[PDB]
């Protein structure tokens, strides 16, 4: 058996409690900037055109997450991220002159010869 | 071009219809006064499925009110959107039936059919192009069970091919408060078997049941209980007033959802039931509302649908999303309940999409099905109904209004013959 | 036109693909975007003037790719290159092998199809993994096993980390090491076995880097599998292929596993202070505690050598760092090889990064010798394994992972015979 | 992903649970609302291992609290971090057990056992690839100790692959609490050998020795006691949640930990336990975090290692470090006390990195380990409950509930055989 004529008011006691101790929301919309979903309009529907204005932080939001490490953070963060955190060449990659910088990359008749081999 | 009349009869059926009204003026903007206060174009495009235009721009619903004791009707005139309706449409009767069926049907009801019948006339000429008419009222009261059954056996003569619905009210064993409320039921489902295309069996019971589970208010009136409906027939006929990706009408409905014309009698569902308590916790998906809707405690009858097996689903939707997660929490959901699907039709379910939402809300889904536990209802009754009528107790305030002791045998024969078919289909 | 591709597997795998690939990037001037503001064995070119890396890093667990796909080089990579799974091994060969391959076998092979279906010319496929993990293990057994079946021709390198002799990392790697090698026997070409600690005492020894780390180490595999390349990429006096050096350190099919070294490997500061020229860079490459591996070559014999130069260097003086080597009796030959030495010279000095620790050295040396000391450290792993088999510990996990506790026992015995045959050489 | 779900059972478990979930909540940058205002990126980048998205950015707990009185519930949801949590996942019963095993697990449990595992299969079906349950109890209650084995047992036959720890909380003989604790624990570690993957001693009486002399504590209350079990667990998964440079989880110990699967008891130990007199005059070095790890006071159970073998070693590293330091202190520790590890297993030690130091400090470390000293534990309980059980003395209370008297015999039996085949592995 279940008293339900005590037992509602069990409930409607502790509904109470939850009431009182009960807090709003308070308005901090955050989003994942991981990824959101979305869905495509019908181009056609006379109500689908509507103009409706956008957000403007978002886009920020987005700009600053798809970009590297090095102008996210002043200084590193994780071990894997130390790898390739200064891609600045010491020296200036003189890479026109065949003098010392010798390079086998394709030349000649090989360029054509790799066209040939098809 | 596509109406709908709506047939009021009842004090069930009058409060019900009345609530009805006011959402869906609400869902349409229209003012107390009758005229448009609306802001979008959308909001008056299909306005005259439900109304009649009149000069100033006023609209009136296109409805009739029927019932046997004007009573009820001063308190729905003395309603918030109680001078909204065209005071001719109000038909009534000076003595009630007593919650006696064979009173209503036969007689008082000789007299009252004639004016009813001539409104309806009126405004069925009125419109161009018809879908059918509708009716709310409740199976175990004297005229919205009595009465009622006499209307619908008359309109389908006058008028076969178009579709009627029901959103009768069917009574509760658990809680009940008419002796002869068996013997109501047993002489009506008899005329919704023979006459009715559709019906939607709503239950009380399971209303009280949800609003302390699931809504957890403290005190419910039947106010709140007639929103839950009124959402309901609001959620059939969005998709009909206002367009969507993929759009659907009651014939839609009507055809998809009928394997044999013996079986109309449905379960409806309408999914974003959240208490106050649940509506900070929670993220508006698609999935939440299908698992809210499949869950047999959303349920607003008497009957679990886990104790048989989904004949026909459908799934109407309101609000602007993407099919897939529709269509894959739809597979998703048929696949994992195999059992409680017939095999005999793959891809048992429907689906449809409407893109306007519900006034303040984002999401609002309906469902409408049919599963082997509605024979879990008129087996009940039968338990009740020949319990009383073994003794022939109660029988001399229906004796006394002329009718033979054969037409409980015929009807008793028939919802017996109807649960024997559709156990034979299980 | 010669190309390598790299099939990366494991932790170990990613982690040793992303270093080599910013060498490959700083060597050919490539921006991390994939612009330039010789490439081709590696990179290929795009209808946008891009360049592409021909890898295929593959991982059981998500978080060791999704670094790099959120790491600088995100753009220059693929998304369909990075192939992921969802659950791992967990240092379980017999889940690799048998329960969580099968999901992504066919994406994995789909995948070097279309890079092999872009490169014209296949010069070789280099695959890095390790012995410990189950991923690096079983994963890189099945795909040595049906990519010898792919392409019968086709040149197979095996990169792949060694348990370490005395520090381990894990208590159930030595099972997987024993259950990996029939397919570095039987599906391999030539094999570059690691381990850990030799690299952390060169590192502790030479670089005065008293607190290394895991890219410390993967800047020395990223620079000696570039000198390996070097050949291919650029002009030498004397270019070697992957064929040649493979002909000229494989005597028979069942021994293919050289130990490498580097040499000059010193700090700046050190550097300094002293001459680097051929003979002394190449007495470096032969001090038993320069060795990558924890081995002696002086309780062995040596019975090739290929040799690779780089930089600043002139056939004069590799021919008289071959006379000083030749003579010494501390360095011995078996009696079937006069001559065992596979000389090689590149232009090119070996780049350097920034960041790392390695000065830049105007010439280089790069020294593969086979030998018969290796069989020393599957000994050590032999009586690991047979005090761990004994008592039959952890077997229970691979039984209900769902493989046949026999081929342990094969395994060992298989282990056992290869050492004889090492024997029988010595 | 890799998904965790909290199952909470007791007074033990709640509060334990309670400033479990603060913590991370803390570490994840989550206020008492349920938003985010930390600052970096990878505060959330696997925030949904423990938590389920909620719309307007809320977080909610994965958490299914089970008590059988309800006046754990009310203390628990006025904590600060009291209404964070989902009404929904609170599931209670109206009668408690009176620290009786017999009515949780039999007579009371049955009446629950349903509803608390559709709310764990709903968090279940939430997560697309979960790793396994989590369950935090106490072994000398009536719930945690009684009906908490229920729930273990059902969920194995539902999930049997998922990892399943248990954070059991053992009572001790020095400082007890209950007179018919012996029983309970008697019938609790019979169903504790037979299901589940992994289980963690901790003992009260040696959480109240450490705050008596590491912390040195004036007033040590229950809420410290919990910030420790809290921060231990907190080392185990923040290489799940975060990347470093070698990566682990859950599976990667537990195949790592278990050579039979009889065994799964482990003693947890914590690093950076300074008292405020401490503070001053120290230097934190790696290796100051390793001596107090293997020192004796240290650990969180009522058995000291020295009197048996080390089976085997995990130590999970938090922070920045280089491992170099950390295989030498290692290797160091396996060398000294060679006594005191196992002879059929070299490299008894699993080490593991995650690079994010723990929220207001930076070094960190967290030790798994099983010794022959847990069946010291055992002994003892073996002692009391024998001189419980030959006089029958309060059995009426375990007899009334419905059960017969041989369950007793077989809970001995199998803890002695499990003594007795662990004293064989000594
Ligand atoms: N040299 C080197 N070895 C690594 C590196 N990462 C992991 N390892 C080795 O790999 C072994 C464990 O395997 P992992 O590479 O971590 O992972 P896996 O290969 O995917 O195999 P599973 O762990 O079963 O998933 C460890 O014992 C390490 O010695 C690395 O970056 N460099
Ligand atoms: N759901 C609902 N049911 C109602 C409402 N008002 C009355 N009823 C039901 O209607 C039944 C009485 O109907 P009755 O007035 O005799 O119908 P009538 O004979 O057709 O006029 C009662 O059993 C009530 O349960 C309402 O507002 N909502
Ligand atoms: N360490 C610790 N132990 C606790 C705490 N709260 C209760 N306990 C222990 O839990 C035991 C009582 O557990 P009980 O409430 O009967 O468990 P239940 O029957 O499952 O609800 C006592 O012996 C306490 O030692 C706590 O905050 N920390
Ligand atoms: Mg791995």
């Amino acid at each position: 058996n279940q008293d339900e004529v005590h037992q509602n008011q069990i409930l409607r006691e502790l509904f109470l409690k939850e009431l009182r101790a009960q807090k709003l929301y308070t308005q901090y919309h955050v989003n994942p900037l991981r990824k959101v979903h979305t869905i495509t309009r019908k181009p056609m529907s006379w109500h689908d055109n509507l103009e409706e204005p956008e957000d403007a932080k978002f886009l920020n939001l987005i700009h600053h997450a798809a970009q590297g490490p090095k102008k996210k953070y002043s200084e590193t963060q994780t071990e894997a991220q130390e790898i390739g955190w200064d891609p600045n060449p010491l020296i200036n990659p003189d890479r026109q002159d065949h003098r010392l910088n010798h390079f086998r990359v394709y030349h000649d008749i090989t360029l054509y010869k790799a066209k040939l081999w098809s | 071009m596509r109406e709908i009349v709506h047939l009021q009869a009842g004090q069930c059926g009058n409060q019900i219809g009345a609530k009805f009204w006011e959402v869906i003026s609400d869902e349409h903007g229209i003012d107390p006064t009758g005229t448009y206060h609306g802001d979008s174009d959308l909001q008056l495009e299909r306005i005259n499925v439900y109304y009649n235009e009149a000069t100033g721009g006023k609209y009136v619903p296109r409805a009739v009110l029927v019932d046997l004791e004007p009573g009820t009707m001063d308190s729905v005139r003395s309603g918030p959107f109680g001078q909204i309706f065209r005071p001719d449409n109000f038909v009534f009767g000076q003595s009630g039936a007593g919650n006696n069926w064979a009173k209503g049907h036969y007689t008082e009801g000789a007299e009252l059919v004639d004016s009813v019948l001539d409104v309806v006339r009126k405004e069925a000429e009125s419109c161009d192009c018809l879908q059918g008419f509708q009716l709310t009222h409740s199976l175990g009261g004297g005229t919205g069970s009595g009465m009622g059954t006499l209307l619908i056996s008359k309109i389908r003569e006058e008028y076969p091919d178009r579709i009627m619905n029901t959103f009768s009210v069917v009574p509760s064993p658990k809680v009940s408060d008419t002796v002869v409320e068996p013997y109501n039921a047993t002489l009506s489902v008899h005329q919704l078997v023979e006459n009715t295309d559709e019906t939607y069996c709503i239950d009380n019971e399971a209303l009280y049941d949800i609003c302390f589970r699931t809504l957890k208010l403290t005190t419910p009136t039947y106010g709140d209980l007639n929103h839950l409906v009124s959402a309901t027939m609001s959620g059939v006929t969005t998709c009909l007033r206002f367009p969507g990706q993929l759009n659907a009408d009651l014939r839609k409905l009507a055809v998809n959802m009928v394997p044999f014309p013996r079986l109309h009698f449905f379960m409806p569902g309408f999914a974003p039931l959240t208490s106050r308590g649940s509506q900070q916790y929670r993220a508006l998906t698609v999935p939440e509302l299908t698992q809210q809707m499949f869950d047999a405690k959303n349920m607003m009858a008497a009957c679990d649908p886990r104790h048989g097996r989904y004949l026909t689903v459908a799934a109407v939707f309101r609000g602007r999303m993407s099919m897939k997660e529709v269509d894959e929490q739809m597979l998703n959901v048929q696949n994992k309940n195999s059992s409680y699907f017939v095999e005999w039709i793959p891809n048992n379910v429907k689906t449809a999409v409407c893109d306007i939402p519900p006034r303040g809300l984002k999401m609002s889904a309906t469902f409408i099905g049919n599963s082997t536990a509605i024979q879990e209802l008129f087996k009940r009754i039968s338990e009740q109904f020949t319990a009383m009528f073994r003794r022939k107790a109660f029988l001399h305030w229906y004796t006394g209004e002329g009718m033979d002791e054969m037409e409980f045998t015929e009807a008793e024969s028939n919802m017996n013959d109807l649960v024997s078919e559709y156990q034979q289909y299980q | 036109m010669r190309e390598c591709i790299s099939i990366h597997v494991g932790q170990a795998g990613v982690q040793i693909g992303n270093a080599c690939w910013e060498l490959y990037c700083l060597e050919h001037g490539i921006q991390p975007d994939g612009q330039m503001p010789s490439f081709n064995t590696f990179f290929s070119e795009t209808g946008a003037g891009k360049h592409v890396p021909r890898a295929v890093f593959v991982d059981l667990e998500p978080t060791v790719v999704d670094e790099v796909r959120t790491g600088t080089y995100r753009q220059l990579f693929h998304p369909e290159q990075l192939i992921t799974g969802k659950e791992d091994a967990a240092n379980n060969y017999a889940r690799g092998h048998y329960t969580i391959g099968k999901e992504i076998v066919d994406l994995v092979l789909d995948r070097i199809r279309k890079l092999a279906d872009l490169c014209t010319g296949l010069q070789g496929f280099l695959i890095f993994h390790s012995f410990g993990g189950g991923t690096g293990s079983g994963f890189a057994s099945l795909l040595m096993e049906r990519l010898s079946v792919d392409y019968g021709k086709k040149s197979k390198l095996e990169f792949a980390i060694y348990p370490a002799p005395q520090v381990s990392t894990a208590v159930v790697e030595p099972y997987n090491s024993i259950l990996t090698t029939h397919t570095t026997l039987e599906h391999s070409d030539c094999a570059f076995m690691v381990d850990n600690e030799a690299i952390y005492d060169i590192c502790r020894r030479n670089l005065d880097i008293e607190r290394p780390t895991y890219t410390n180490l993967n800047r020395l595999i990223g620079q000696i599998v570039s000198s390996i390349t070097a050949s291919l990429r650029f002009d030498g006096a004397l270019n070697v292929d992957l064929t040649e050096f493979q002909t000229n350190l494989v005597p028979y099919p069942r021994i293919h596993f050289p130990l490498a070294t580097y040499a000059p490997v010193i700090s700046a500061e050190k550097a300094y202070h002293e001459q680097l020229s051929v003979a002394e860079i190449t007495n470096a490459c032969f001090e038993p505690a320069n060795q990558m591996v924890k081995c002696d070559p002086r309780h062995g014999k040596y019975m090739a050598c290929c040799m690779l130069y780089r930089g600043d260097v002139v056939p004069k003086d590799v021919n008289a760092a071959i006379a000083t080597i030749k003579t010494k009796r501390t360095i011995q030959f078996v009696d079937w090889c006069p001559t065992g030495f596979k000389v090689g010279i590149n232009y090119q000095p070996p780049t350097v990064v920034p960041g790392g620790d390695l000065a830049k050295v105007q010439r280089a040396v790069c020294m593969l010798s086979n030998t018969t000391a290796i069989a020393e450290a599957w000994a050590r792993l032999d009586h690991k394994f047979d005090l761990m088999y004994a008592k039959r510990a952890f077997v229970h996990w691979y039984v209900g992972e769902g493989m046949e506790e026999g081929e342990f026992s094969e395994a060992r015995e298989d282990l056992a015979a290869l050492e004889k045959d090492y024997e029988e050489v010595g």
